[PDB]
């Protein structure tokens, strides 16, 4: 498989080759010179926002995360046997898009903010 | 500097060709005239040619028999005179027409291929040459 | 195309003011301001005395003047000198674009 | 026993998005599009092999069209700017008839005209002549001489032109997405905007598109491969145009059969001007040919498709346009740098019903030209020496329907299209752009 | 029981810093400052109060104003750069003073001038005429001719103006810090711009500031809420300007009571020019009205504040400025695109002691105006068709404290200090810009 | 508390808002497009410089890092309870400002040369 | 030593200056404003590309990467003592320059998939 | 053999690279190269000696030269763009002699030109005159009075030049690498062009290089520390020039020994023109004084060096150039804005074999100068008041070999070469630019 090779496939199957997706995130007084600088800056800021967020969540260097934040029932009407095995990522994201911010906020507050406090308290 | 040549003595019905060597001026941008004066007579205009050869004017009195022409390269004015009459005996003269640029609205004005306009009077006369029929 | 009419001759004493007239038509003297006068020393081609009705070329003194009214034009010579003697001519341009001369005037200084 | 929130990175998810695409050249040095800033690209396609994702997208929603349009105009100004202004030529123009064995239907088309002009010195003016086409010359005073004219645009923005080396060759430009973005190409050869595209393959770079600009019949574009497709923003809206993509090319042979001379003068300090000189040989009208079979029978395919939007046993008529400015009234194209206007009188005339022979259209030449969409600028088209002949491929029609019809019959269509953008809408119809959104969340079980 | 220094991050630390701000537009026809190139504002950039924070900053050491100055200028030029130049009009003018029943105060103020002009064709020299204000022309040579005049700036940088569709309304613009930066705002009411502020909050963006251009009065700004505040870098340095922020708005009504008719010509290729033709009605002097009582009370408050700063039971007097040209002696302001030069000496013709009635200020109108603080530019103000009436409030004053060791009494205050950068000081005195430094260092017990 | 709302908070109290503070560090006829690009580029450079420093100190992805670098009493006249419970970060930074460069050098050098040696030793 | 102070030293010796080299990787409409932006932007892109590679390899935050991937014996005619003690980095890079892409590909696929597959297998 | 790969980050590896280096400077307001925008320089560059490093790099194939070339040319125009155009002066000049005591070398060198000048009003022209050097004036017509002349380039691209305010001092500019790049420097003084350099160090920025333009001799450049060095790409390829670096300066004193005045006219709206006025004192030709003994030693040393790569029993002749236009027949240089075209035949009229008193070289002065690389642009040097005494150091030569000889003997060398890239070859020979590549493969024993 190449880039987006499993975009329409099963979420589980599509998780097998995430490395290509990561690689494709990174790469004269006329307007073309201007557009090239603007585009390069855009690509960089977007990339960095994701990296900063992964940092906050404690996922630096990971393609696959793990957390101490439980899943809410309001976020799903399906079992894992339906989500990972019987549908695509495009559909999944469309269906739970309303929770993007709550999930991210919970991960921030409950994961690294709390673990870091606990680690300081385990210093001695 | 206008120098007439070709004058001589001919019989009635003959043809003669005059030429006028010239120097001192951009002949090619200035018009010319032929004028004649019979002994004991006044001045008679014969013909005018525009610098580019586009327009030619001849006196009614010389029509058909006389023809004005020019050669820009030769810097030379010519008069072709055919079927000569005794009435055509005269001193013939090469005359440069006075001219230059019209001055209007603080600018000078030229004719096609930077030609000089006709100031409307004669300036330079040659010595003249006698044509006797 | 006819000649412009000039007096056969004019004369006067040294210092006298004299006038040489020229009679044309509506197609020339009364047609444009393109008139002029010439002085012909006997035996020589003539020189310009006046052009454009009343203008002098460089080298011509202010004793030489003139005017134009209707179809009649004239040359005025003030302060007449013996050196002025010669044949005077008028010239004009025409609608046909031909050049026309007058008959000429003989000048005698008394 | 319960589920936990897990973040996955590198997730293959699309988001509708807008950004710009880069100019990608492939294989005289510089043209409006052959811009000096343009980056040669990789000729190898980047396919995803028809990955089985269905996506719905359409024309007239596609912002890439707007970008092509704006980029082209910007590029025109960039190549037009460092050239000689023709302002010094806005003088009284003295005109008479050209008298060179003129054919009767060409009488009045050409004007022999004189004028004064500037030169090397600023205190000097000279007399100069040139030949002009009638369409651009306007009379200034009936009260005065019937020979006094001015150039058509001397009372508005200056007309400019030089840079004769530069051409107007519509060299195809490829467009590429920035990292973080992808372009979705529809591989459905029989689609319309009336539903989703079942087969999409994304790319990083598109194929090249030639910036050919036409007013009525689109030339040298993408031809349909399987059938004729008629597309419209609103199929029942009389205010919308109709795009007809033919699957049959029609060859058209155009000419200006008049042997020209190009002369030039100096206007000022290194400021050169070129103009039409002596035309030798007879004076003849410019014209374009198509065969009857490749036009008349081809339109029957168009009609079969029109009938899919209209009802059965419906009569369809073709007719000439209602008029308006020359820019919309006639067919127009550029070739050799010259601007040709053609009256499609022989193309849109017949009526279609339920139940070697060529067509020649007359053409005219224009030199003082505004931009299709703006009059704040004007350009002059330089002359071409000798005789020019051009052959082009008709790939589609832009038609306009009349204001309805009585009881769904005798539906009449005329040549139309007043939007310069139609020239790219017709090429970009297969593409959509999305952003890559690598982060997402799903339930799972771990620590 | 020992310590090691550990790493912290996300730490709330500020550093004084200099950078630029982004233009933010609030709620089309382009305005000279409220340009198309300005990103819409945050509808609610909610500030946060800082608990237990006191901070110092110093207006006049604040470079936010310098940035505003450079930007207001660059935009002024970006807007005017493509306008028609008046250079073609630098001709001799034959001027007289024909007026229709002019009053006495106005005699000699208007001039009736005729001149030679061009049209779109270079050969059509025509006669044109227009009316001018006296202030805009000078006799090229009185000795050669009584009526020969020329425009005042034709012997220096070209006078330029067109773009009649440009708005000069001082539409407020908000400015926003870049990421990594923030602006601290002072919420105190009795605070002067230099020194500690005990009540602060942080914002990303400032409030909107109207780019008002004025020379003596600070118009259309943010009024003090409680008390008159007088601000100076050095309050006893009479070489410096004094900023007075009033806590009382004072309304002023300005007019040019003459129904002027505007005519136009073409000079060259779309080179339109606009000017006053005749004037409907008779001729009256321009003027501004204020309430006498309001102004008197306004000064009484200012006088009390001045005493607080200087000596007790002392004498304060006012006077007009000590000469100079209109740009420094009159109150210069714009409304509708026209400039006014009002005589304000009547606002200062008073003394104060230790123990319907209105004021009319006569005004002058000028059209050829040089640049704010530059002599390399000249601009022409087009006329406004009809009669203009404008109403605005005085927010503050610019004072000059005259010198002399007059035993700390009979101090004289004058108008003056018409430096644009000092006007904006009245709006940004409440802000500080800092860089965010998230990286912290501190000891603890771990290993 | 909001962004930079921790400015008057004590060093300890402020340690609870660090995720917020970090999150908010990230975002043609005119010359303004150029200054806009400069602002974006510089924000990136500042961000990356600090991130590299944190990473080289072994803090990639960490809001707080425990290290092995001891320090002189000459750099402090206070106990930990004052430092963490009474003082704010603004005052603290001023109080130890002249030791900043020294500590940054020590944090990198005293940790990486040693971690490298451990990795070689840990090979067998 | 400063930047490149150890450039001519053996690869082993030079490992003690890797931090030093890292420090040197990071820092108007007329011909200067645009040029500066182009230089700054590209410096950032080069930086980020290397960081992404380190990240996909599981080297985020590491001065030294360590993986379970062997290299090809065909790429070397030397033992480790010669490589680390008798050669420098400039020489070494030349000696193995044709295998750069091969090894990067091997490192990424081998370890990225093994580590994430184990993460899921060992999730509970 | 049971080994695994580690990767080290921060690896000291270099790659050849071509990037932009930026203008670095210590700081009158307007200089051509020391422009408004240039970045302050590092007061303490850190040169780091590299132990155990030999690095090979080129001369003449070094793109740093190309970078300076493109920037100096582009900048020249950008800095000198906003100048008064001299187009208005392209009228016929009525030329007569100079009313002064003129020496025999100066006969025919100056002309007194009279013309009708344009004034700031469109209704007026005036009688004006100015003095010009013969080199810039051409006869308009032998056919007409042989007293009418024109400026040499009025029949081609317009001459533009004013900007008396701009400094032409050749202020050295430092060039700095962007992060991720490094500049390598060669300290081996004995290197002969391209080859391995055993003694190297690295820098962040280069030293500053003075932008001195010259056609023959190298002035105020880097001097050799020990001995004269001759370097070329190929010693037998006479299509290449020769770079000679001297180890001793030769002092040269140049003058234009006439006390000049300056006159000026306002042509248009701030469109001022300055020109040569009359001369105070008598009129004498320009010249340069080169020490004879020093020069003799200089070329003797050159020969000693020529003999290292060429053999003995060869007589080395130094000769004047063979011909070409002025720029390649004279030594062109700029002295405080003055442009000298000096005859150096006096420096190259001798032989050398294998077995004070100055040279008063005559010079000419020229004002209408084309850009060194093209003729589409030209400038009129402003006049300079007073008398100039220009003193500089000859630090090198650019020589051309008269290649082709019988029996490879009795060689002749001449001065020359107007290619600006050759004037930076010496200064830049020491530098190379590389990219830093921090990742390296590290085979070892860990898991
Ligand atoms: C102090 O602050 C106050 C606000 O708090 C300002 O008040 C008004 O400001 C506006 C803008 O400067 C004044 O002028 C108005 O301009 C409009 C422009 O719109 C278009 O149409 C005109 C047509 O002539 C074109 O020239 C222009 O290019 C645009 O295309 C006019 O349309 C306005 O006139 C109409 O609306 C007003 C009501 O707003 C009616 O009274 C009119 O009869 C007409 O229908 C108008 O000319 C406006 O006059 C100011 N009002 C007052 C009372 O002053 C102050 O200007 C500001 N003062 C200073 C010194 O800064
Ligand atoms: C010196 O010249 C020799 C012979 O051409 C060449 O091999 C060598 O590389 C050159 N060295 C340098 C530093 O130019
Ligand atoms: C020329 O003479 C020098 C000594 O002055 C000697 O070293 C050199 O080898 C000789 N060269 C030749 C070609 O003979």
């Amino acid at each position: 498989l190449g880039f987006l090779g499993a975009a329409g496939s099963t979420m589980g199957a599509a998780s097998m080759t995430l490395t290509v997706q990561a690689r494709n995130l990174l790469s004269k007084d006329t307007h073309w010179g201007i557009k090239q600088l603007q585009a390069r800056v855009l690509a960089v800021e977007h990339y960095l926002r994701d990296q900063q967020l992964l940092g906050i969540w404690g996922c630096s260097g990971k393609l696959i995360c793990c957390t101490n934040v439980p899943w809410n029932s309001s976020w799903s009407n399906r079992n894992l046997s339906e989500i990972w095995d019987n549908m695509t990522w495009l559909q999944w994201d469309k269906e739970i898009s309303n929770y993007t911010q709550i999930i991210y906020g919970l991960l921030e507050e409950s994961q690294n903010q709390q673990e870091k406090n606990e680690q300081d308290l385990l210093a001695l | 500097r206008l120098v007439e040549s070709g004058g001589g003595v001919v019989q009635p019905g003959s043809s003669l060709r005059l030429s006028c060597a010239a120097s001192g001026f951009d002949f090619s941008r200035q018009g010319m005239h032929w004028v004649r004066q019979a002994p004991g007579q006044g001045l008679e205009w014969v013909a005018f040619i525009k610098y580019d050869g586009s327009e030619k004017y001849h006196a009614d009195s010389v029509w058909g028999r006389l023809s004005i022409s020019r050669d820009n390269s030769k810097d030379t004015l010519y008069l072709q005179m055919n079927s000569l009459r005794v009435e055509d005996t005269a001193t013939y003269f090469c005359v440069r027409e006075a001219g230059g640029p019209d001055y209007r609205n603080g600018y000078n004005y030229y004719d096609f291929y930077d030609g000089y306009y006709n100031y409307h009077y004669m300036d330079v006369w040659g010595k003249g040459t006698t044509v006797t029929v | 195309q006819s000649a412009l009419t000039q007096p056969a001759s004019v004369s006067g004493s040294p210092g006298q003011s004299i006038t040489i007239s020229c009679q044309g038509t509506s197609n020339d003297v009364g047609g444009y301001e393109s008139v002029s006068w010439y002085q012909q020393h006997p035996g020589k081609a003539p020189k310009v005395v006046i052009y454009d009705v009343s203008k002098r070329p460089s080298g011509v003194s202010n004793r030489f003047s003139g005017s134009k009214s209707g179809n009649t034009a004239s040359l005025t010579i003030s302060g007449l000198q013996a050196e002025d003697e010669g044949d005077y001519y008028c010239k004009s341009l025409t609608s046909t674009r031909r050049r026309v001369f007058g008959t000429g005037t003989k000048l005698t200084v008394l | 026993e319960n589920l936990w929130v897990t973040v996955y990175y590198g997730v293959p998810v699309w988001k509708d998005a807008e950004t710009t695409l880069f100019c990608a050249s492939d294989a005289e040095k510089h043209n409006v599009w052959a811009t000096h800033a343009c980056v040669p690209t990789d000729p190898n396609p980047q396919e995803i092999h028809l990955e089985n994702v269905t996506e719905e997208f359409n024309m007239w929603k596609n912002n890439m069209v707007e970008q092509m349009h704006e980029d082209i105009i910007s590029l025109w100004d960039q190549s037009l700017k460092p050239c000689v202004k023709l302002t010094p030529l806005c003088v009284t123009l003295n005109c008479t008839n050209v008298t060179n064995n003129i054919t009767d239907d060409m009488r009045g088309e050409l004007k022999n005209c004189s004028f004064n002009a500037t030169t090397e010195l600023r205190n000097k003016r000279v007399k100069r002549y040139s030949l002009f086409y009638r369409l651009d010359i306007v009379q200034i005073d009936s009260n005065r001489t019937k020979s006094h004219y001015r150039l058509i645009n001397c009372n508005t923005s200056a007309i400019t032109q030089a840079c004769p080396k530069v051409s107007f060759e519509p060299i195809p430009i490829h467009y590429c997405a920035p990292a973080g973005f992808a372009i979705l190409k529809c591989k459905d050869k029989k689609f319309n905007g009336t539903g989703p595209c079942p087969s999409v393959s994304t790319v990083q770079c598109t194929h090249g598109i030639k910036p050919v600009v036409s007013t009525q019949l689109l030339l040298n574009g993408s031809l349909a491969e399987e059938e004729v497709i008629i597309r419209s923003e609103n199929i029942t809206n009389n205010a919308k145009n109709i795009l007809v993509q033919l699957n049959t090319p029609v060859q058209i042979n155009c000419t200006r059969p008049n042997n020209n001379t190009v002369k030039s003068i100096r206007i000022g300090p290194g400021q050169a001007f070129y103009y039409t000189g002596d035309i030798i040989g007879d004076i003849r009208q410019a014209h374009c040919n198509v065969s009857k079979a490749t036009w008349n029978e081809t339109l029957g395919k168009v009609v079969k498709q029109l009938r899919k939007h209209f009802g059965n046993n419906t009569i369809i008529r073709f007719a000439q346009s209602s008029g308006g400015d020359l820019e919309v009234t006639t067919h127009s194209f550029n070739c050799g740098g010259e601007f040709f206007y053609c009256n499609t009188s022989g193309l849109f005339n017949s009526t279609w019903i339920s139940n070697n022979d060529s067509i020649t259209l007359p053409c005219r030449i224009k030199q003082i030209i505004n931009m299709w969409q703006r009059i704040g600028q004007a350009m002059y088209a330089p002359p071409i020496q000798g005789v020019i002949r051009c052959v082009s491929n008709i790939t589609g029609l832009i038609l306009t329907r009349d204001g309805g019809s009585t009881n769904s019959t005798t539906e009449t269509f005329r040549p139309g299209g007043g939007d310069m953008r139609d020239n790219w809408r017709s090429e970009l119809y297969k593409y959509k752009v999305v952003k890559i959104e690598p982060l997402g969340v799903a339930p799972t079980r771990c620590k």
